[PDB]
């Protein structure tokens, strides 16, 4: 498991889709889902 | 005080490749109508480091920054808001978590008088 | 600085020529030269 | 007891075409394998490096590939078993680690073939 600035590092130069789902089946990253956030809105 | 880790961020070429890949799955996409703000607001992961963030839209620019809100409540400034162009390229970026509280995604539709906006995004968190 | 085993499960799912630059970049990789490769023929 | 081999790691990559034309701006990188040949390139271990990493692919039809390592009348050591490869339709790579110090043979086999050459675009790094 590597360290979450190296993820970063990582994605800036080479970020695709292909990673991100690398990423995600190694559980270096994990998708937060809308049922766990909520929205404002305003004017 | 604790000292906030100044934020990363960078873009991609590939849009319609990302938007099409957000309407399948979540049918996460968010409206912000003529002269709005739109704040998603996404709690610190009690297992979490860091938050992963990436926005696009369709025929449009809108204003992004990211504020973090401690848990009247304390606010900080991490990604000041301001416009890019996310209807040309996907824009993403990542943040360390300070500590436990909830960090705010602003997309702001403030100065358009008379375009709503469609927006694509996606977050993650890391260990 | 990652593991070389890592590198290999990486590059199995994502290789890519963009890859191999940013992994040449970080100096994971290292091109060997053509000083060190010798051409053996035969029938 | 004796030295434990590692055992190899191979994929394969869908681009074929990107990848030679970054290989046709090297010259020495491109060879050309006759009829009933077998094109041996030795690649002898780094001193820094603990691993190899090879990849290979062929323009029209496919080839053998195999590799063996040669330590330093020398031992030689099976790692790949030399078989014929579709490289001409994906790129074939592959990675392994140093058993030892001494030298790996890519062997890619022509000898099945009696009247097609074949044209080789190889490339090899290594890492610490």
């Amino acid at each position: 498991i590597p360290a979450p600035p190296a993820i970063a590092d990582l994605l800036a130069s080479v970020d695709s889709e292909e990673v991100r789902e690398y990423c995600k089946k190694k559980g270096w990253i994990v998708e937060v889902p809308v049922t766990a956030t909520t929205l404002e809105r305003n004017v | 005080l604790p000292v906030i880790a100044a934020p990363s961020m960078w873009t991609r070429p590939q849009i319609r490749d990302f938007k099409e890949k957000i309407r399948q799955d979540s049918d996460s996409v968010i409206t912000v109508g003529r002269g709005e703000v739109v704040t998603v607001r996404v709690p610190t992961h009690e297992e979490g480091s860091y938050l992963f963030w990436e926005f696009a839209t369709d025929n449009y620019d809108i204003g992004f920054g990211v504020y973090f809100e401690w848990t009247k409540p304390v606010l900080d400034e991490i990604v000041p808001v301001y416009r890019r162009d996310c209807h040309e390229e996907v824009y993403a970026g990542s943040h360390q978590y300070p500590g436990r509280g909830v960090y705010l995604l602003k997309f702001d539709n403030s100065y358009s008088l008379w375009r709503s906006k469609s927006v694509y995004y996606r977050v993650y968190y890391t260990r």
